[PDB]
């Protein structure tokens, strides 16, 4: 229920270091004996790509602000080709979140 | 006496040709071209 992709054979990377966590001077802080530090790779970043896809297109269509980038050395095609890359990234992250099942084209009849 | 003709000097009587006239405004909008674009990862054809 804590959800991995269908295709995942092996999803983990584990480590052990003997030195503890140590805080700073100058707080009411927790001097714990042990800690974890985690990094998650996930399609959930594709929700915040979709927000950059939303923010961008309202400004860039109206061409708000773009003259500030022009006047300090930048192509217009630069913005366009960065958002093009975001149009790819949106899908680069969608071609993964899918389940590993196989097949192609079109059919409407029986084999059996 | 007689004055024959006399008139005012100078104001709104000398302005009656020049309104002035107005103009027209426009946006301030574009698109971008998407026609070149494909995804940059791409393993699913390897099913072959």
């Amino acid at each position: 229920s804590i959800q991995f992709v269908d295709w995942c054979p092996t999803g983990f990377k584990v480590g052990i270091n003997y030195q503890p966590p140590t805080v700073v001077p100058g707080g009411d802080l927790a001097k714990v004996q042990r800690a974890v530090c985690m990094l998650s790779n996930t399609t959930a970043i594709a929700e915040a790509w979709a927000r950059l896809d939303h923010k961008f297109d309202l400004m860039y269509a109206k061409r708000a602000f773009v003259h500030w980038y022009v006047g300090e050395g930048m192509e217009e095609g630069e913005f366009s080709e960065a958002r093009e890359d975001m149009a790819a990234l949106e899908k680069d992250y969608e071609e993964v979140g899918v389940d590993s099942v196989e097949g192609e084209g079109e059919e409407e009849g029986e084999e059996y | 006496p007689d004055l024959k003709n006399v008139k005012s000097k100078i104001g709104s009587t000398e302005n009656l040709k020049h309104q002035p006239g107005g103009g027209k405004v426009q946006i301030i909008n574009k698109k971008l071209d998407l026609s070149n674009v494909q995804s940059k990862c791409g393993s699913k054809d390897n099913i072959k």
